[PDB]
RNA sequence: AGGUACUCCGGGGAUAACAGGCUGAUACCGCCCAAGAGUUCAUAUCGACGGCGGUGUUUGGCACCUCGAUGUCGGCUCAUCACAUCCUGGGGCUGAAGUAGGUCCCAAGGGUAUGGCUGUUCGCCAUUUAAAGUGGUACGCGAGCUGGGUUUAGAACGUCGUGAGACAGUUCGGUCCCUAUCUGCCGUGGGCGCUGGAGAACUGAGGGGGGCUGCUCCUAGUACGAGAGGACCGGAGUGGACGCAUCACUGGUGUUCGGGUUGUCAUGCCAAUGGCACUGCCCGGUAGCUAAAUGCGGAAGAGAUAAGUGCUGAAAGCAUCUAAGCACGAAACUUGCCCCGAGAUGAGUUCUCCCUGACUCCUUGAGAGUCCUGAAGGAACGUUGAAGACGACGACGUUGAUAGGCCGGGUGUGUAAGCGCAGCGAUGCGUUGAGCUAACCGGUACUAAUGAACCGUGAGGCUUAACCU
RNA sequence: CGGGUAAGUUCCGACCUGCACGAAUGGCGUAAUGAUGGCCAGGCUGUCUCCACCCGAGACUCAGUGAAAUUGAACUCGCUGU
RNA sequence: UCAGGUAGAGAAUACCAAGGCGCUUGAGAGAACUCGGGUGAAGGAACUAGGCAAAAUGGUGCCGUAACUUCGGGAGAAGGCACGCUGAUAUGUAGGUGAGGUCCCUCGCGGAUGGAGCUGAAAUCAGUCGAAGAUACCAGCUGGCUGCAACUGUUUAUUAAAA
RNA sequence: GUCGAGUCGGCCUGCGCGGAAGAUGUAACGGGGCUAAACCAUGCACCGAAGCUGCGGCAGCGACGCGCGUUGUUGGGUAGGGGAGCGUUCUGUAAGCCUGUGAAGGUGUGCUGUGAGGCAUGCUGGAGGUAUCAGAAGUGCGAAUGCUGACAUAAGUAACGAUAAAGCGGGUGAAAAGCCCGCUCGCCGGAAGACCAAGGGUUCCUGUCCAACGUUAAUCGGGGCAGGGUGAGUCGACCCCUAAGGCGAGGCCGAAAGGCGUAGUCGAUG
RNA sequence: CCGAACCGACUAAUGUUGAAAAAUUAGCGGAUGACUUGUGGCUGGGGGUGAAAGGCCAAUCAAACCGGGAGAUAGCUGGUU
RNA sequence: GCGAGGGGAGUGAAAAAGAACCUGAAACCGUGUACGUACAAGCAGUGGGAGCACAGCUGUGUGACUGCGUACCUU
RNA sequence: GGUUAAGCGACUAAGCGUACACGGUGGAUGCCCUGGCAGUCAGAGGCGAUGAAGGACGUGCUAAUCUGCGAUAAGCGUCGGU
């Protein structure tokens, strides 16, 4: 039974999983979309949309937690000084997810998933 | 364990009855660029609901 | 002349060891006669000398099945049936005062120890229990587990043998394979059917589950008894074991939350952080799941009975529970309680909803085709769920709280960072119960749940009644 | 028979009724040693009472590839009998 | 054959360097059951042929250690205490290393003196943080009675390592 | 004493009653059911076999007459004995006969005999076939856990080879989870790094290709194809020298083959 | 004596159409010696070698492998159109 | 896909003689049509037999329902 | 005529079977012979230190293999045939 579980596994231990969406999150903040398979999306959104909410308060306190979950520096200033003032208004909802397909090497369904001003 | 019995051509059939493929109900069609697609999915040149959403 | 357990080939179920079969001497369980024991008294309880059966449970007989293989004793796990009943229920007789027993009859609903020793089954012992039943099921169960024992190859002792070797003598050591086609069984779907289609609520043929019991108190120190002792019937409370549900409490878990800390590498360095070392090692802990946690259950009642007890009553002027007639009588039976259930093809009922076009061809009929039409509803897709292997089932899709995010709260951890002060410094103190906080609670359209398309049709056979027209 | 245990067919100490010990196919002892045999205790624990939760790899679903033993033929149910 | 850094006795072990790799099916899901692991209330061998497996012990220094003995042993018997960090002693100590200078010489890759600089244990006293200072990895379980074989060795490659 | 017509208990005999408990499910008439649809006795009907009869046909044996007729009778069969045949390949008959106006073989259909079989013919095929009467046999297959090849089943099931681990952007391409480039992450580091001997032998580098090979895809490869690449007085071998050991002129020994060994000559791991 | 490399193989689980025709994982023994290892040499089948288990002698051992006598023989089993 | 493979065209007497090449059997695997089949228990046939389809009452195919019926070899 | 009731009732094929048609796979069958098998009649009964049998490596306008040949290397001289 998985009665009220929150999270998805992904055939990954805890380490894996943590390290993934840490690099997961870097791309989409650089790129501002990226292509992965629907269920990565979806968790990839309980990632980085708290990582916006973070961005909107500017403080030293706040950019060392950035840094402590995102460890990169130019995710973390982008994050500070881009990504929190063009969000500074939207409650939540910073990422939209649009499902595009099969991939053709193993028929995984993909998505597209980008910041919704991009 | 095996069989004692070669199974049959008949009861072969009759396991593969539920075996065949479905094909997708409809397609939808996009209301500017008038593309098939799959419902909910964009469209091979990247529109959905109308709006050209990516690139390529 | 011998040995082979270091072994080998060709054969046999023509022939042994296991299990089955036939048999039933033996075994076990009934019964008949009644010498006697029992103060008297054969029959409360035992029953000598002898007699007659039943079972298929023992020890055996046979050699019918299997030697081109039907794996063994015991344990473990899971059982299922019989009744010749161990407990609990009902009853007759007693050499039955009571309490407690003896013996026989009825009864198979449920229940029916943990340990020490030994490979043990068994048995003895310790301590429980209402009781620790007897048997059948390949001495139930190794394509379910074990492998201590038996029964390969090593080695030794006693013993036998000149010896190789041998011994249901002993001793130490010694590879247990199989991905389930079919039947069966536990679950879960797809198809078609049920006669126009569709959404619901049902009826209940039938099936399954459940059914155990202790102790204390009252009745009552009453009945009984010289005392010692000590009830039936009836009532109340509280347990054991078992079962179902649940998470409010008490807790476990809680690698998705917070903190402490060792070694090391990195982010330029300080400070602050991250990686790796079993989650590095640890201390706490949210939701969920859960037992040791805490709610509930077994019934009462009814019907028809077993053994047994009767009423009235002749056959047979009496007597007689029986022949006619009438009444009581148990955890067994049928119900009552819980769950499944109309594929119940004997396919049931009730409520509601939907569809009221045109034409042509033919072999002329429950016929075929085209045009128009496309309902109720369904499905699909999407967001999903204390639902789930997948199907299925439930919620929701902008006329929207379905999921994520966001906002507020709660909870958990236990006073973040930065700055300042004190101290030579480790560190302490202030800002500060701070900071961070998963799955929780209350909100909120920010994101994603798209307009469509698809399936499903167009008033539903014949015959005969009844009623109306 | 004694000891140990609530309880000890094993163990230890004795007895001698040695079925069938016995003196280099050695007898009786023996410190140390042993992945050697038996027995007891402290610690320790999911071995167990009696299991619960969690983390991973399979099992399950989708896409790609793609075996095996076996097999007279099968329209391959229960029971009681034969 | 070669053999870097930090910790370490170390070529153990942990994390790294140079250098080299992610192991030629993937994507989901988060049932039973199997495998490999983590934790567990109360109890603690009741399990079982048998404590099989698991759990546990585990470092250094010091204190201390019985029967028995072939006088070597037994013995790491057993059992116990201390352990991080900071400051002081001492702006870095004991010790190691050793320059200039100075002196001598049978004048050198020399002796003697001298000690700047560098390196550097261990201890004691005081303070201080945490539930825990051998904090991770790593790393003996211990004791009692007895059979057999003296001992270290050897053996049934592939079910027997033993007497 | 009352009461007023039967009563009592032996014998033999028909049918029934108790005695009577078992394991998956009624389960001791085959079932339904039966009070006769049970049992006894008597009788008359009917059903019932591949038995008997009727009708048609074939064969064996024996009679009787002229191979034929007539007649009687027989015809279940393993081991096994006896009798009579079908078909296949090859030799003669055959320098014949059939056949491109379509042979053999293949595949259908019709007819035919008691059988093995025979005949005809449509389609396919595209060059052989062969009467009759004789002759000879590698002359007939379902089994031998037979032999060889082909193809099934289980089944689109198990599995895809260490649980060190991946994520994303760009490139190329018909197509990219796997190739190339980049950033990040993770893993080894007394090795999973570097370099030799042995062993292998072109696997090396570049271009090109993706059928097969690679447990998936592949644009990639230790795969295919083509071209290129290995430079020594000093490194190694060869070489000088010997060890164990081998061979060994003569020699000694042995039926033969050969055995041993002297002078010698080889032999590195030195 | 404790303990890596190295040489072994006591226990358990897994695996048993394996990753492997003897392994993997966690533990285990020896580890200056009767030690271990490279290269080359020698011993040959009733023979070798054996700290001895009938062990080993190329995944083969109570008499190796290959070829031959050879179509051994088979009072047995199967099959026989 | 400057593929594999295929469709045309052409050669040839013939290309279902196209190099995976004469003939091209059987097992085995498909597509199409006719009939049967989702209340029915077993060597799957045989005897009886309705209905439907087809070709000319009959022939062919199918076979609801029903009596009977436990393969072959060996030993 | 309609409504109701009772009774009876075809059209479903997820799939499966039999028959037929047309295919796939596969390589039987027939037909075929520069290969074998058994002989008869003849020949020759050896080759080698003048270096054999059997090989290695070369050899072409040649990348490979077969055949031939040998640094004079698919060949050179001479005499005959053609
Ligand atoms: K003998
Ligand atoms: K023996
Ligand atoms: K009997
Ligand atoms: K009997
Ligand atoms: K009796
Ligand atoms: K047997
Ligand atoms: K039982
Ligand atoms: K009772
Ligand atoms: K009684
Ligand atoms: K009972
Ligand atoms: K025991
Ligand atoms: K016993
Ligand atoms: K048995
Ligand atoms: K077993
Ligand atoms: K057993
Ligand atoms: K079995
Ligand atoms: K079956
Ligand atoms: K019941
Ligand atoms: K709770
Ligand atoms: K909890
Ligand atoms: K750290
Ligand atoms: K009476
Ligand atoms: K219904
Ligand atoms: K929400
Ligand atoms: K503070
Ligand atoms: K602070
Ligand atoms: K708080
Ligand atoms: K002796
Ligand atoms: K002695
Ligand atoms: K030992
Ligand atoms: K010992
Ligand atoms: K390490
Ligand atoms: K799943
Ligand atoms: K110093
Ligand atoms: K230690
Ligand atoms: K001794
Ligand atoms: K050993
Ligand atoms: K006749
Ligand atoms: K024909
Ligand atoms: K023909
Ligand atoms: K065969
Ligand atoms: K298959
Ligand atoms: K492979
Ligand atoms: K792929
Ligand atoms: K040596
Ligand atoms: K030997
Ligand atoms: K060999
Ligand atoms: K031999
Ligand atoms: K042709
Ligand atoms: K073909
Ligand atoms: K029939
Ligand atoms: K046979
Ligand atoms: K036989
Ligand atoms: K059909
Ligand atoms: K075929
Ligand atoms: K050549
Ligand atoms: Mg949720
Ligand atoms: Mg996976
Ligand atoms: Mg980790
Ligand atoms: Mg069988
Ligand atoms: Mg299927
Ligand atoms: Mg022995
Ligand atoms: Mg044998
Ligand atoms: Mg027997
Ligand atoms: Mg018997
Ligand atoms: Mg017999
Ligand atoms: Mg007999
Ligand atoms: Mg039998
Ligand atoms: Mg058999
Ligand atoms: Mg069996
Ligand atoms: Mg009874
Ligand atoms: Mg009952
Ligand atoms: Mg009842
Ligand atoms: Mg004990
Ligand atoms: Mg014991
Ligand atoms: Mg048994
Ligand atoms: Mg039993
Ligand atoms: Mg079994
Ligand atoms: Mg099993
Ligand atoms: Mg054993
Ligand atoms: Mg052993
Ligand atoms: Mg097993
Ligand atoms: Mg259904
Ligand atoms: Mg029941
Ligand atoms: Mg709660
Ligand atoms: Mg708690
Ligand atoms: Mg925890
Ligand atoms: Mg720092
Ligand atoms: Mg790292
Ligand atoms: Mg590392
Ligand atoms: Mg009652
Ligand atoms: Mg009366
Ligand atoms: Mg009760
Ligand atoms: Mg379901
Ligand atoms: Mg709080
Ligand atoms: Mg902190
Ligand atoms: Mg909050
Ligand atoms: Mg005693
Ligand atoms: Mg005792
Ligand atoms: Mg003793
Ligand atoms: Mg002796
Ligand atoms: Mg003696
Ligand atoms: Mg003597
Ligand atoms: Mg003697
Ligand atoms: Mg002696
Ligand atoms: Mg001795
Ligand atoms: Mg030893
Ligand atoms: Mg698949
Ligand atoms: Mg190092
Ligand atoms: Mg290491
Ligand atoms: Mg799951
Ligand atoms: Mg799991
Ligand atoms: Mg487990
Ligand atoms: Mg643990
Ligand atoms: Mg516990
Ligand atoms: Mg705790
Ligand atoms: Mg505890
Ligand atoms: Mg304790
Ligand atoms: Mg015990
Ligand atoms: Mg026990
Ligand atoms: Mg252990
Ligand atoms: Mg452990
Ligand atoms: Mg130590
Ligand atoms: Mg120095
Ligand atoms: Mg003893
Ligand atoms: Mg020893
Ligand atoms: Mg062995
Ligand atoms: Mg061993
Ligand atoms: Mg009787
Ligand atoms: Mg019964
Ligand atoms: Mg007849
Ligand atoms: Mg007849
Ligand atoms: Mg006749
Ligand atoms: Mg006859
Ligand atoms: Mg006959
Ligand atoms: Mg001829
Ligand atoms: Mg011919
Ligand atoms: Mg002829
Ligand atoms: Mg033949
Ligand atoms: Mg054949
Ligand atoms: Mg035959
Ligand atoms: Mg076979
Ligand atoms: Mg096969
Ligand atoms: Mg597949
Ligand atoms: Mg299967
Ligand atoms: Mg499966
Ligand atoms: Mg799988
Ligand atoms: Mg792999
Ligand atoms: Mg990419
Ligand atoms: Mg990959
Ligand atoms: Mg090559
Ligand atoms: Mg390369
Ligand atoms: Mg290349
Ligand atoms: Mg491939
Ligand atoms: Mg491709
Ligand atoms: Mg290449
Ligand atoms: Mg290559
Ligand atoms: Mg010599
Ligand atoms: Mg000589
Ligand atoms: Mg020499
Ligand atoms: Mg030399
Ligand atoms: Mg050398
Ligand atoms: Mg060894
Ligand atoms: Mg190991
Ligand atoms: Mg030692
Ligand atoms: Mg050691
Ligand atoms: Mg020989
Ligand atoms: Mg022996
Ligand atoms: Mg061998
Ligand atoms: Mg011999
Ligand atoms: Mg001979
Ligand atoms: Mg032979
Ligand atoms: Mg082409
Ligand atoms: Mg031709
Ligand atoms: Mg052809
Ligand atoms: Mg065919
Ligand atoms: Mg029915
Ligand atoms: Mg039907
Ligand atoms: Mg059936
Ligand atoms: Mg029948
Ligand atoms: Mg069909």
């Amino acid at each position: 039974m998985r009665h009220r579980k929150s999270g998805r596994q992904l055939n990954r231990n805890s380490s894996h999983r943590q390290a993934m969406f840490r690099n997961m999150a870097g791309s989409l903040v650089r790129h501002e979309i990226i292509k992965t398979t629907l269920p990565k999306a979806k968790e990839l959104r309980r990632v980085v949309e708290p990582l916006i909410t973070l961005a909107k308060t500017d403080s030293v306190a706040n950019r060392r937690l950035a840094f402590a979950r995102t460890r990169d520096n130019e995710i973390v200033a982008k994050l500070f000084n881009e990504l929190g003032p063009r969000f500074a208004s939207r409650a939540g909802g910073y990422t939209r997810i649009l499902k595009c397909g099969f991939r053709a090497g193993d028929n995984a369904p993909m998505a597209y998933i980008e910041l919704v001003d991009r | 364990a095996v069989q004692q019995n070669k199974p049959t051509r008949s009861k072969r059939g009759m396991r593969r009855s539920h075996d065949a493929l479905t094909a997708v109900t409809s397609l939808s069609v996009d209301k500017t660029s008038g593309e098939k697609h799959l419902r909910h999915h964009i469209t091979a040149d990247g529109y959905y609901r109308g709006r050209k959403v990516i690139a390529k």
